[PDB]
This record gives structure tokens, sequence and C-alpha cells, in this order.
């Protein structure tokens, strides 16, 4: 059938007018500044996105000292690369290992590490992913083409508080002496949410 | 609040469909809606906890039918009225009652600095930590009509404290003008079996949830 509740359903036909009406109201009252709003939009449209987290991952892969700092203090760790702020004030980095596969969700809404991954995709914020991720992780991951070994523990982290999580994926095999930049290219958004793995060369 | 937003463990929402090559913003109007949040938070028109609870309070069908940013639009149209920042009439007509009576706190000069800094919910001091990592804890069975961050699926369940994150504002009180009542927040680890039962579980899998100190009791 149609999309209904997966986040990709069609908005009401008059939604853009409703939004314009409220915006005018707020501007007229002096509550908001359009110019500042434009800067906010530009920030999340062009400046902040998963490339940020990718740089964090790549650096951690090549620099064990940085990795240790990052795992000890996520916020300070990502700050070394100039990433910080709204919805990433108190970061916790989750290390994937041969024994543990991490993945995170916000069952209650949409909490997500903006400074390293940017704004979340619609699916992350919708009922299908949020409802099922905490009960049948394997079933959900299978839908993304990811099958976790049966003997590997999956840890699902529900973002119910003001801590924000990002996954440090495992470095793909056969990437010897890659530069941080080549490694960063392999780090997908999904790999940092835990709903996928880094690209295999 | 035991509302439709508390989705954990629900059935019937179906497959996780995902758009290939999804843009940050799928419609122009979403840009306006999204950028309004930082603007209004900066004014101190409401706090984030109030924002969350306002979304929880929209009609259940409205919540399911509405795309994500329609949730935000709802908060702006309703929470601003509840807080006395706008009147119903103003919202309905889209025409201000009496001109530019305020001054925007979020100005172009501070956008970058404000966004880069944000506002941590961590606090210097608060209630002492009752639990240590390794402690077995049970989530209290509470069913507040107001805002809370203990998901329905964890209530009454037993888990293991795996991280003490330190002291944070308490959303339950901050959303209802009862102060911050800062206290510790822990990550608590629950087994798949403990949460979902023998049949519906996988032996390896664990679910970790961040819970405030007074949500818990010794197991
Ligand atoms: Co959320």
């Amino acid at each position: 059938h149609d999309h209904h509740h997966d986040g990709y359903q069609a908005p009401p036909e008059d939604i853009a007018l409703r939004v314009k009406a409220l915006e005018s109201l707020l501007i007229e009252k002096g509550l908001v500044d359009p110019a500042a709003m434009d800067l906010v939009v530009q920030t999340y449209e062009h400046k902040v996105g998963p490339r940020n987290g990718a740089k964090v991952v790549a650096k951690a892969w090549v620099d064990p000292a940085y990795k240790a700092r990052l795992l000890a203090d996520g916020t300070a760790g990502i700050a070394e690369l100039g990433f910080s702020g709204v919805q990433g004030e108190d970061m916790v980095i989750l290390e994937n290992t041969p024994a543990v596969h991490n993945v995170f969700v916000c069952t209650l809404c949409s909490c997500y590490p903006w400074p390293t991954l940017g704004l979340p995709p619609a699916w992350y914020k919708a009922a299908p992913y949020r409802s099922r991720m905490v009960s049948d992780p394997r079933g959900v991951l299978a839908e993304f083409g990811l099958v976790i070994p049966a003997n590997k523990e999956i840890r699902v982290w529900d973002t119910t508080a003001e801590l924000r999580y990002m996954v440090l994926p495992e470095r793909p095999a056969g990437t010897e002496a890659y530069s941080e930049e080549q490694l960063a290219e392999l780090v997908t958004r999904d790999s940092m949410i835990g709903t996928g793995l880094p690209t295999q060369p | 609040m035991n509302g439709i937003h508390d989705t954990g463990g629900a059935h019937g929402y179906g497959p996780v469909y995902r758009e290939p090559n999804e843009p940050v913003f799928r419609y122009d109007w979403e840009k306006t809606v999204m950028s309004l949040l930082p603007a209004l938070l900066a004014n101190g028109n409401f706090n984030l906890d109030e924002f969350r609870h306002s979304i929880q309070r929209m009609g259940p069908a409205h919540y399911l039918e509405g795309t994500y940013y329609e949730h935000w639009l709802h908060v702006f149209e309703n929470l601003l009225v509840e807080k006395g920042v706008l009147t119903a009439t103003e919202v309905a007509t889209g025409k201000a009652a009496s001109g530019k009576t305020a001054t925007p706190v979020l100005t172009p000069a501070i956008v970058d600095g404000l966004l880069s800094t944000g506002a941590s919910a961590a606090r210097e001091e608060g209630a002492r930590a009752r639990f240590a990592v390794g402690d077995k804890v049970r989530v209290l069975n509470k069913n507040p009509v107001g805002h809370t961050r203990m998901p329905r699926y964890t209530r009454g369940k037993v888990g293991t404290v795996v991280i003490d994150h330190g002291v944070f504002v308490t959303p339950d009180t901050a959303a209802h003008g009862k102060g911050e009542h800062p206290q510790h927040v822990y990550t608590v680890s629950f087994t798949s079996v403990e949460l979902w039962g023998q049949d519906a579980s996988s032996p390896k899998d664990t679910i970790r949830v961040d819970l405030w100190d007074d949500y818990l009791e010794p197991a």
C-alpha cells in the first residue's frame, strides 16, 4: 500500500501554508530572526553531517592514543576534530568488537548525535525502527542486509537520557596503511548508528 | 505518560522502509520548522523537556499520521499558547495581536557559537548515587500521566548497572515547573529474556537503557 507511519508518508496538502503563517506570526512578534534561522538551516544542510563522525572513526582507527581518549571522554574526543554542541553535549562512543555489536535508537522520540552524524534520517525517527529495534534487533538488521553471527552479542542502546551515542565500527580487513582519509571513505552513516558495517574495499 | 510515543516493544508498525539518498530536508517547509526550534529555545520560551512532553500530548492518530516535523510544528502552535507566549487567536489567524513586542535572542552573530556549544543537562551537584556499577536493580513500576523517561517496556524489570554517568537534570520535574532535582543517571543492562520472555528472545542480546536514580530500587 502507501506509506502511513514509517516517516515517509505524504504531509498534508496545506502544510507549507501553515508553516509560512506561523513563521510570519513569530517574525512579526519579534520572537525569531529569519537571518539567524537561515544560518541554522545552512549549518545542518551543508556543514554538519556523518562526514564528521567518519573523521572521528578514521582517526581512532589509525591512532590508538586518540581512540583511548575518545573512549574515555567522547565529548572531548570529538572536540579534538572540532565537533561539538547541540545534541552532542555528553557523548559516549560505543566500541564494536568481535564479541559485541553495538547499535542505538531512541524509542521515545529521535535523540541522535547531531554534531557527528547531523540530523537523523526519517526512518530513525519513525515507529517501525523505534518499536522493533529493542525487541528484535536481528530482524531489523536483516532488513538492512546485515546479518550478525548468532554467537555475537548485540547491544541495543536506548537513548532515553541526555547521553548521546555513536558507534565506533570495526576497521574492515585488508585496509593496511590506508590514510585516515581513505579509511574515512569506508565509514558510512549506518556503520556509526550500528545498522550497517563499513564498506569493504 | 503511557502514550503512543512510548513505542518500545510494540507490534504492527511493519518493515523499516528507508529512502535511498535521503536529503537532510525533504521539503522546504521542514527547513523553517527545524530552524524554529533553536530560535525558540534560545528565547527561553520553553525548555527541551516541555518540548518533548508537548509532542507526547498530541492526538495519538495525529502522532502516527504526521511526518516528523509536523510534530515540531504541533509543539510550536500549542506549547507557545500554553506558555502564554502566543494567544490562540494569533496562532489561528497568523496575524500578531499588536506588533513587534519582543526581540529575537537568536541572532546571526551568535548562531555558530550557540550551536557549537549547546546546553548540557549535566549538573555539578545533586542527589548522591545510590548504586554502583555491577549492582542489580529493578525499575520501579510507575505510571505518571506527566513526562517521564522510563520506557513502559522496562518497568518492573531487573537489570545490571553498567555505567554511572554522573548528575543530570531530572526531566520528570523540569517539564512541569518543579525544578531540576538533579540526580545520577545510569546505563542499565537488561537481558533479552528478562525484557521479552523465553520465546520472543535471543540468548546473546542485551538492551541498555539510561535511567535516573529514583526510577530504580535494589533488586
Ligand atoms: Co529522541
